[PDB]
């Protein structure tokens, strides 16, 4: 029972099929002498008499549209939506977890505080997503995120497709700092057309950090069968690469880690690769880039 | 230069925090409870930052920094840096021997970070209550030293 | 401080003797409660109001140090409780010199291991007002069973008879010994 | 003749479904459910030829009360009938077969069987194998405890094929559901 906005209005049903159920009061917005009616879209028929209802919600057919009206006119409109409680624990139905048993998986490709959140949904009709900064205190760091959009990655897990949704979220500050200490934490308020969940995450952008692949990597021959591989610092990596630094790993296709932009080894007569990854913290790596032996 | 006791002071604290992570993983170190020493000499965190992303102001003098790279932040830099460290030495010898009066040998702290941290010292300017304090200050340390090798490592190359 | 949500104590010390019962009491700092132990850094067993101060009841605890932490989650705060027995008495003190005119040093037997920190004090007594008096620390790493006494002797006694003594001290209590008397004119070896 | 053995039970979690076995000849049969409850309200549901009808938590059905079920199937310009079940639909649950890919190992006149599932009761796990020559042979795998779960099958001096399912269960050794389906087949060579 809280209102999520205005004339929305969100009850905590316990999923039990033998446990009862909330009661509701709700009120049309305008006083009239003349006795005002109640109608349901989930319901046939008048439902309420007078200007205020009272409603024993149990299960989704109790909630959705209820309009107060009166002669031959309305007068408002009020949502009703509901949050499945099960043995204590809050449902995640709408959401579905990724192969680390996540829901939200965040990534950023430098230290510049922009960052892509993205989840898996479990079905596609009548999708409201909203993700906000949960502040707890007047010094948390804030975020400005933006529209939740489709994209078209569908994922593969249990061997069977799952849609993916991606947002798109950067990082303000008054002037920027050495380090990070107060953790992002983000807020996610899923609903399903009458089903409202909430999700929640934190972390730090420092262990989210994904870089890109090395984007010229080439390939010199040298003398006795030994050769050189060269690469370069991805364009969209922060800037000077002095301070932000990375150390590249080098496979010949086990692999050996290299602190240079180039290296000698032989080859073998196939497609050596290299990838990146930050020096100093276990970050994600980068996805390899290749040059044929 | 400093760079190279930089990297053997990350070089060892990454070694003694992995020793400690099975040491102590029962007492708090398994939730993060990232808290530091010290909120009032923390400049570190507004003045080490390189001379290309600085857009606002608001944001002992070392004898370590080259001559190529002079600047008016990065004295202050690494003048915190020192006073930060002076801290942390100080926190640790006194952890150190509050550590070895007792009768466990549970945790041991190497003298190998100390004494980087003296060669550092030198180049820069010419219960159960402790155990899980070491954590903390452990958690904190990390992050500081990290910040360290990159200001250091941005300053000499 | 560290133990910023709240507190533990213990009665009525850390120490205790051997195969007694212990009580703790978990305090929660304004703005539930269960303990979990702790043997050789081994979770062993899971032991309003009632979410603001409480107690608990050990008894048969686990032999040597050990380990009591408050739980909520996050944890509150613990405590480490050393359980040993006091020192037995020392039997059999024997004291050899080694040298033409050196010094004597003195063995003897330290009974049961204490499993705790203890200490010895060795005193050298005499006639003619002589005296000497020192430690030695026994614990996990450092035993005790030799000790010097580093004080040179001289030969032209051969009339007198001096005394050894020794002294258990820890914690839990004190013990002694029985004042041995030896004789200066067979220890010179 | 005539629709008969219904079963309304719970795919998922968020998912319900419901099936019937129907017998005679099928040249212009039309299946249509009817459920009906207290709010009468006796809603229907059509799918055709179709002996299948799959539903979810906001489609207007009572899940949590009790809830009668039945169905008309259609032959020109008659009808014919079925029988009643009265049931609830939320504590009535069908699992699922083993997740995804499952690990198997051989030793001596043994083979272990190993996955990961996402239910923390204790299925009574029902398998079957068949060397491809001849037909199936069935056998209970055995109790457990339980997240993961471990099954055991003899060897054969041939290769065989060889698949296993779950079903839901209560604390008192009651069956909460039906049989699960069985999952992908296990291919073992000798
Ligand atoms: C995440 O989702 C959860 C739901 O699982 C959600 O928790 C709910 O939050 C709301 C508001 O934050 C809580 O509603 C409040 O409950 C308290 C205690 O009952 C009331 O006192 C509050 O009264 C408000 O409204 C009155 C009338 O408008 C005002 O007069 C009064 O001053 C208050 O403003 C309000 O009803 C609700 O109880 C919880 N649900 C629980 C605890 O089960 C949570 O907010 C979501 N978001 C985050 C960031 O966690
Ligand atoms: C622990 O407290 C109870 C009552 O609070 C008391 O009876 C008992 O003796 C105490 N235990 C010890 C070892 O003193
Ligand atoms: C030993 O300890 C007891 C404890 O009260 C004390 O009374 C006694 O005097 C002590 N004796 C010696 C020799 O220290
Ligand atoms: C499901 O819930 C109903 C509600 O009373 C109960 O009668 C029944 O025993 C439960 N279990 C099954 C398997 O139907
Ligand atoms: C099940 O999950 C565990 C996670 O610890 C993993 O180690 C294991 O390989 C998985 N598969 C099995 C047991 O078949």
């Amino acid at each position: 029972m809280w209102e999520l906005e205005k004339d929305v209005y969100v009850v905590e049903v316990d999923w039990t099929p033998d446990a009862p159920g909330e009661t509701v009061n709700l009120t049309c917005d305008t006083p009239e002498e003349d006795d005002i009616t109640w109608t349901s879209d989930q319901r046939h028929g008048v439902i309420g008499s007078g200007k205020t209802l009272t409603i024993t919600v149990k299960e989704f057919l109790d909630a959705g549209q209820y309009t107060c009206h009166k002669g031959g006119e309305t007068l408002s409109h009020s949502h009703l939506l509901l949050h499945k409680k099960e043995n204590g624990i809050w449902s995640t139905e709408i959401l579905k977890n990724f192969k680390n048993k996540t829901f939200l998986k965040c990534e950023a490709p430098n230290y510049s505080g922009r960052f892509t959140c993205s989840w898996l949904v479990q079905r596609n009709m009548d999708l409201k997503f909203n993700i906000k900064s949960s502040s707890s205190s007047p010094d948390s760091r804030a975020v400005t995120c933006g529209m939740a959009s489709l994209s078209a990655e569908k994922v593969t897990l249990d061997q069977r497709d799952y849609e993916k949704y991606s947002v798109s979220c950067q990082e303000d500050v008054t002037c920027p700092t050495a380090e990070e200490t107060l953790p992002i934490e983000l807020a996610l308020e899923a609903r399903q057309q009458n089903k409202y969940e909430n999700y929640s995450t934190s972390f730090f952008i420092r262990d989210i950090i994904k870089p890109d692949p090395p984007k010229n990597l080439q390939m010199k021959p040298l003398k006795n069968s030994q050769v050189e591989v060269s690469w370069e610092y991805p364009d969209s990596w922060s800037t000077p690469h002095s301070y932000f630094s990375l150390k590249f790993f080098v496979r010949i296709q086990g692999a050996f880690l290299v602190e240079k932009t180039s290296t000698e080894v032989q080859c073998k007569g196939g497609n050596v690769c290299v990838q990146a990854q930050d020096r100093y913290y276990n970050s994600s790596c980068s996805k390899w880039a290749c040059v044929p032996c | 230069r400093c760079l190279s006791q930089s990297r053997n002071l990350l070089k060892t604290t990454d070694d003694m925090v992995k020793t400690a992570r099975e040491k102590l993983k029962h007492y708090s170190c398994t939730d993060i409870d990232h808290e530091d020493i010290t909120r009032d000499q923390t400049s570190t965190l507004k003045t080490c930052l390189p001379l290309e992303l600085h857009k606002n102001e608001s944001c002992t003098r070392g004898s370590c920094l080259p001559p190529q790279k002079t600047s008016l932040m990065m004295t202050l830099c690494l003048g915190s840096i020192y006073e930060d460290l002076k801290m942390y030495q100080t926190e640790f010898q006194a952890i150190n021997a509050a550590l070895q009066n007792h009768n466990h040998q549970q945790i041991i702290l190497d003298k190998g970070m100390l004494v980087a941290i003296d060669e550092l010292m030198q180049s820069l300017n010419h219960p159960y209550r402790v155990k899980m304090k070491l954590c903390i200050l452990l958690h904190a340390f990390s992050t500081r030293v990290v910040t360290i090798n990159r200001v250091m490592g941005y300053l000499s190359s | 401080d560290v133990c910023k949500l709240g507190t533990v104590t213990v009665q009525p010390a850390p120490v205790i003797p051997l195969g007694s019962a212990a009580n703790i009491s978990c305090s929660l700092n304004p703005k539930e409660l269960i303990l979990l132990k702790f043997v050789n850094d081994v979770l062993v067993e899971n032991l309003d109001h009632t979410g603001h101060s409480s107690t608990f009841q050990v008894t048969n605890l686990s032999l040597g140090m050990t380990l009591f932490v408050c739980k909520l989650p996050v944890p509150v705060c613990g405590v480490e409780i050393s359980v040993g027995v006091a020192p037995e008495p020392p039997q059999n003190i024997s004291c050899v010199q080694e040298g033409e005119n050196g010094t004597v040093a003195c063995s003897w037997n330290s009974g049961k291991v204490t499993y705790l920190k203890t200490n010895y004090t060795l005193q050298l007594s005499g006639p003619n007002n002589l005296t000497c008096q020192k430690q030695c620390f026994s614990d996990n790493r450092q035993n005790c069973n030799r000790l010097d006494l580093g004080i040179n002797l001289s030969p032209d006694l051969a009339e007198s008879r001096f005394i050894v003594r020794v002294t258990a001290i820890n914690d839990l209590g004190n013990s002694s010994s029985l004042p041995h008397t030896f004789t200066f004119l067979d220890i010179v070896i | 003749l005539g629709p008969r053995n219904l079963s309304c039970y719970r795919v998922s979690k968020t998912d319900y479904e419901c099936s019937w076995q129907y017998d005679g000849p099928e040249d212009n049969v039309s299946h249509v459910l009817w459920c009906c409850f207290v709010p009468e309200r006796c809603r229907y549901f059509s799918s055709g030829p179709d002996r299948t009808v799959q539903f979810w938590e906001q489609d207007g059905i009572p899940v949590l009360s009790k809830v009668n079920f039945w169905v008309e199937s259609r032959l020109g310009n008659r009808t014919m009938k079925s029988q009643k079940i009265s049931q609830y639909l939320y504590n009535w649950t069908k699992t699922t077969p083993p997740l995804g890919h499952i690990k198997v190992s051989q030793s001596h006149r043994q083979l272990r069987m190993d996955w990961n599932v996402s239910e923390e009761a204790g299925a009574e796990v029902q398998f079957r194998r068949r060397m491809p020559t001849t037909n199936w042979t069935l056998g209970d795998c055995g109790p457990q405890v339980n997240m993961s779960e471990s099954c055991l099958c003899p060897s054969e001096n041939m290769a065989q094929e060889i698949q296993i399912r779950r079903r839901r269960r209560l604390s008192s050794g009651a069956p909460g559901g039906p049989w699960s389906d069985w999952s992908m087949p296990v291919c073992v060579p000798p």
